RNA sequence: ACUGACGCUCAGGUGCGAAAGCGUGGGGAGCAAACAGGAUUAGAUACCCUGGUAGUCCACGCCGUAAACGAUGUCGACUUGGAGGUUGUGCCGGCGUGGCUUCCGGAGCUAACGCGUUAAGUCGACCGCCUGGGGAGUACGGCCGCAAGGUUAAAACUCAA
RNA sequence: GGUAUG
């Protein structure tokens, strides 16, 4: 009968979901700031943050311009998140850095 | 009969609206360049990072026409 | 039966004016901006779900705006028809005769769509308004407002729509 | 149940 409150006591600690924010090589400053405010909000709630960077076409041939962005995000989210994964290579046409709450 | 253009080599720093580009030249001056007509019509895409030939004018050394992408 | 042109229109003026909103005080079921949470999602400051405050209601006072629309100013006259609705009335269910109103259509009008005796037809009276797009119903000034704002209302500039 | 992008 009293499973009702047991189920509640289970649910009262949240399951960590993974929120995805997707950048591009040429994401401009103001738009970057919006996405960063998104990530700050996600990590302060205790959610993981699968940050992706999608290359398109011949932007593939300038990988480091992308890598710069992911490095920038890591640095900005340094006193808040910890890098659970950093991309070495372009897998497909993407580079996935998982952050996670401290 | 036209006066001669300085062709200089350079790297695209930013893509601006409407096929305009900041380009750092070899000499180190950052010109605002625009795509050539031939390139526009032949769909040669220019990106941040790309190596480009820039035709320049002595009349204004802040401006140039991107004529080739390597 | 009576009055005997006493009329029509109206800048300024005065009033009325959906909802939201504002002030003071009531009231508060339902609903519900904001908000809280649950989801959905690449993100989802939404749509969906659970709630939920102002508000919605009343009194008094304010506000004065809406696709406040027929996107059609008011008054009068004239100009083929058809089918209805609604509300009087006269006469012998029928035959008239008024008011309001819905739809179709003729001439005519219209860029066309369409309008078409309830005209966007044919005329007359008076008023309001327009003069390329954006800038802008914005700025400045005035007036009004507790405030939100409202009203009156430009220009530079830029475009070749 | 949202048919993001040839
Ligand atoms: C269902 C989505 O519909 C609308 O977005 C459509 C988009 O999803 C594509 O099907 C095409 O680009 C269409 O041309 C767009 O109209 C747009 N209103 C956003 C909606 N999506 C969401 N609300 C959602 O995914 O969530
Ligand atoms: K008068
Ligand atoms: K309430
Ligand atoms: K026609
Ligand atoms: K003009
Ligand atoms: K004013
Ligand atoms: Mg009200
Ligand atoms: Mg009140
Ligand atoms: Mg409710
Ligand atoms: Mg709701
Ligand atoms: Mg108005
Ligand atoms: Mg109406
Ligand atoms: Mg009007
Ligand atoms: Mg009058
Ligand atoms: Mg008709
Ligand atoms: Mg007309
Ligand atoms: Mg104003």
């Amino acid at each position: 009968e009293k499973s009702k409150s047991s189920k509640e006591q289970k649910k009262k600690q949240k399951v960590i979901q993974v929120k995805e924010i997707k950048f591009r090589p040429g994401t401009d400053e103001g738009d970057y700031q919006v996405k960063l405010r998104s990530l700050i909000r996600f990590l302060e709630e205790g959610d993981k943050a699968k940050i992706t960077l999608r290359f398109r076409g011949r932007e593939m041939a300038h990988q480091q311009i992308g890598m710069e962005v992911l490095n920038r995000v890591k640095d900005d989210l340094q006193e808040l998140a910890v890098v659970e994964s950093f991309p070495t290579k372009i897998e497909g046409r993407q580079m996935i850095m998982v952050l996670a709450p401290k | 009969a036209k006066e001669d253009n300085i062709e200089m080599q350079g790297t695209v720093l930013e893509t601006l609206p409407n096929t305009m580009f900041r380009v750092e030249l070899e000499n180190g001056h950052v010109v605002t360049a625009h795509i050539s007509g031939k390139m526009r019509k032949n769909y040669i895409r220019i990106l941040t990072g790309d190596k480009v030939t820039v035709e320049l004018t002595p009349y204004d050394l802040s401006k140039g026409r991107i004529v080739f992408r390597s």
